[PDB]
């Protein structure tokens, strides 16, 4: 009839490999944030007024705080250092593009990290969102409004972590 | 109601900035709040009667005075880079009635005043792809490389000031975060029809307000004096 | 005594309810304002309640007090963009010539995007820098701020005619908008 | 693989 | 505010349907997720979980966390429920429409909450139970989710696909249509 709903988020920041590392904990009910812990703080503070028996109850709890504050090495820092760095940080996957017509459109899919630089030296073009296919791959589609018998484009040019050189496919 | 004055104010570390706030009001109670980016509304000093001045909760570095009822002033004897805030006076008829906030006076207050600099406004014309896909038109605006932080940004479409399709960033930018005392910039967007975008008849033109050295101040350098001044920048239709 | 007002930040979609909720610590406190500041603007008060009510309700708000509990909160029902400002509490005891306010809380009321369309356009130079341009993505999208040097992006804007935008602009020759948004 | 745990809330 | 972000420990529970699931994320993507039923865990990508060994039982102890803390904040909050939303769905192939080729078709489904939902492929009004395999319920900053789900499909001769998407914050279901060639 009626529904109730809890999120629990653990999150690890990692700026810089594993040099500055920051541990955020939320405790969530029906959407509302009410206590969170934070690595900048070092102990648990109320978000919303829910969160206020929480937070004053788990700090009374040194043995909360001292777990709590241990998992900035223990869950964040050991996943880097070891689970992270063994695959997701090694993953590097090459991008496949291909300029097909219907307005020329350049689509660059199936790559791995994010950062790409998808180019053609021709203004005047509109570039989608970096879309995040949720199999560990990306795309992205340029997409320039063509006239024709322009001479011959001179390329779709893409660069990428994953590629040595770019692909620089033309028309 | 409670007027405040100056209205923005730019000084250098270790000169003296009175602040005055006249409210006609009939109210005894006044008071003296700092309002910084780091949130909250810190209370200075306050009064609750003529010849009479009450610390705060963050009385140190500043004075206050009440010589009447309609004014209660301000004085930092010797300024600090702290002091750059946000300043509201308020009054109030009793401590248990209503707060009148006048409509605050900014300080930039400055080790060097040697790294005072205007800004540089540019107008970009909205992009083809935007035109002719959302059929809208986003013009955009850049103030760069200013310094202070004090900054007031505007449109005006055929001489009047517009508001509706405008965003401006609600805080200016550093260009370089990690250099202390860095130039500031700031964005704002104006979107129109590109309908009324493609009309020749059209001026657009951004305005950047900026506040810097007084008139009693003096310069005395190499480049021009960077005062407070307007730097604009205009675009017109273009149906190409 | 002093006030505190917990939730420091509320972001909530349009037409959905909002409250802020404050304590104090005197309990001979009998008057609870309740300012509104909008940005560039100064506190105006909105609404008050006194220690002979538990509720009020005028002009779209309601303000409840537990005087028991030590806790008074204010409700903004059905949010609409006009809200968003920073909110202040305050409370007021007759041995105290001024009153004690809450840190704030910054309401924010993301608009709905009816038919969201996120593309990134590249604007003219008009005579130093090239600028680029990423709109009408919807309310949820968060722009990734800059880690490059000498590359500049701006904050999330939200401009009523309501089309949500971001602008980023360089300086570096080797600088291409197709992912200038690292998002 | 490492794990944040979940505290039990306040119960009253 | 970082250059790399890992959710670890992702931890959601309902009351009324006893549902609940556990997750880890890295970078936005879903790391694994633990099937309660089987009792085991089941990476999103298979290749990773060679390397990486995560007991299920872990999860499953978050879980019977949140379940008890659920029954805590029912209570603290005055029985507040939560809001039904409304999913805004997208539909995409996941690479360029070759016609005759293999593609795989993408129901992007943001704004999700509760977490329950139905997330239905057919081609030209046809059920279509073959080729279909969604996400967990991803998460995203507002505490909302976000579930995709992939269709393998050879585009030709219109074939008029939509996905079909029903929500409790949904009185009538939402169909967004795609086709080319
Ligand atoms: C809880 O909700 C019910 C129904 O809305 C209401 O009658 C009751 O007063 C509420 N209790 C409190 C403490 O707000
Ligand atoms: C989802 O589908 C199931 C059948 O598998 C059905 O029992 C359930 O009621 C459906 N829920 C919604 C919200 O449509």
């Amino acid at each position: 009839e009626r529904h109730f709903v809890v999120q629990f988020k653990g999150e690890c920041y990692y700026t810089n490999g594993t040099q500055r590392i920051r541990l955020v904990t939320r405790y969530i009910y029906n959407r509302e944030e009410y206590v969170r812990y934070d690595s900048d703080v070092g102990e648990y503070r109320a978000v919303t007024e829910l969160g206020r028996p929480d937070a004053e109850y788990w700090n009374s709890q040194p043995e909360i705080l001292e777990r709590t504050r241990a998992e900035v090495d223990t869950a964040c820092r050991h996943n880097y250092e070891g689970p992270e760095t063994s695959t997701s940080l090694r993953r590097l996957e090459q991008p496949n593009v291909a300029i097909s017509l219907s307005t020329l459109v350049c689509s660059v899919t199936d790559f791995y990290p994010a950062k790409i630089k998808v180019r053609w030296e021709t203004v005047g073009v509109s570039s989608t969102q970096l879309i995040r296919n949720g199999d560990w791959t990306f795309q992205v589609l340029v997409m320039l409004e063509m006239t024709p018998h322009q001479g011959e484009v001179y390329t779709c040019h893409v660069e990428h972590p994953s590629l040595k050189s770019p692909i620089t496919v033309e028309w | 109601a409670v007027t405040q004055s100056p209205r923005n104010k730019v000084a250098v570390t270790g000169g003296k900035v009175t602040l005055s706030c006249n409210q006609t009001n009939n109210h005894n109670n006044m008071y003296w709040y700092r309002q910084d980016t780091g949130h909250g509304l810190r209370l200075i000093h306050y009064s609750y009667g003529a010849g009479s001045t009450e610390k705060g909760d963050i009385p140190d570095g500043y004075k206050a005075s009440r010589p009447s009822q309609e004014n209660f002033s301000l004085i930092l004897e010797l300024a600090t880079p702290s002091q750059t805030s946000v300043y509201f006076c308020a009054s109030g008829g009793q401590s248990n009635e209503r707060l009148f906030f006048g409509h605050g006076t900014k300080l930039s207050v400055l080790e060097d005043l040697n790294k005072v600099f205007p800004p540089e406004v540019a107008v970009f014309e909205p992009s083809e792809a935007e035109i002719s896909h959302t059929q809208k038109a986003t013009l955009v605006c850049l103030a760069t490389g200013f310094f202070p932080d004090h900054v007031e940004l505007s449109w005006w479409v055929n001489g009047k000031e517009v508001h509706s399709g405008v965003c401006t960033d609600p805080q200016p930018l550093k260009e370089q975060p990690a250099l202390n005392d860095s130039r500031y910039a700031l964005s704002s967007r104006l979107r129109v029809s590109a309908t009324f975008w493609q009309n020749p008849r059209n001026h657009f033109r951004c305005q950047v307000q900026f506040y810097g050295l007084s008139e009693n101040d003096e310069w005395t350098q190499d480049r021009a004096k960077p005062v407070t001044q307007i730097v604009s920048a205009e675009a017109w239709g273009r149906a190409d | 005594e002093q006030v505190e007002q917990l939730p420091s930040i509320l972001r909530v979609q349009e037409g959905s309810s909002a409250s802020i909720n404050c304590t104090y610590e005197n309990s001979a406190s009998n008057y609870f304002p309740w300012y509104k500041q909008e940005p560039g603007e100064n506190p105006k008060l909105i609404i008050d309640i006194r220690s002979n009510m538990e509720r009020k309700q005028t002009q779209g708000l309601i303000v409840l007090l537990d005087k028991k509990a030590k806790r008074f909160s204010l409700h903004i029902t059905d949010t609409q963009p006009g809200d968003s400002a920073m909110y202040f509490c305050a409370a007021s005891d007759d041995n105290n010539n001024r009153i004690f306010f809450g840190d704030g809380t910054q309401l924010v009321v993301k608009p709905n995007i009816q038919n969201p369309d996120p593309a990134v356009y590249q604007l003219r130079d008009s005579k130093d820098k090239s600028v680029c341009l990423f709109t009408d993505f919807d309310s949820q999208t968060n722009v990734s701020q800059s880690k490059d040097s000498d590359v500049y992006i701006t904050d999330k804007c939200v401009l009523d005619m309501k089309s949500n935008s971001a602008v980023a602009w360089s300086n570096k020759s080797d600088f291409a908008c197709a992912n200038a948004f690292n998002n | 693989e490492g794990r944040v745990r979940v505290n039990s809330a306040y119960q009253s | 505010e970082a250059d790399h972000v890992g959710f670890y420990g992702t931890t959601v529970y309902q009351s009324p349907g006893d549902i609940g699931q556990y997750t880890h994320e890295f970078d936005g993507d879903e790391l694994f997720y633990v099937d309660l039923d089987k009792k085991k865990t089941v990476w999103r990508l298979p290749e990773f979980g060679q390397l990486i060994l995560f007991e299920p039982q872990g999860g499953l102890q978050n879980i019977a966390a949140e379940k008890h803390n659920l029954g805590i904040l029912t209570k603290r909050s005055n029985f507040t429920p939560a809001t039904n939303e409304a999913p805004q769905a997208t539909v995409f192939p996941k690479s360029p429409v070759l016609l005759g080729q293999p593609n795989t078709l993408i129901c992007f489904v943001d704004n999700i909450f509760p977490p329950v939902i139905n997330i239905t492929w057919l081609r030209n009004s046809k059920s279509v139970t073959d080729g279909v395999y969604e996400t967990s319920f991803l998460v995203n900053r507002d505490h909302s989710f976000h579930k995709l789900s992939y269709l393998t499909f050879i585009p030709s001769d219109d074939d008029i696909y939509d996905c079909k998407v029903e929500h409790w914050g949904l009185e009538e279901p939402v169909l967004k249509h795609w086709t080319s060639g």
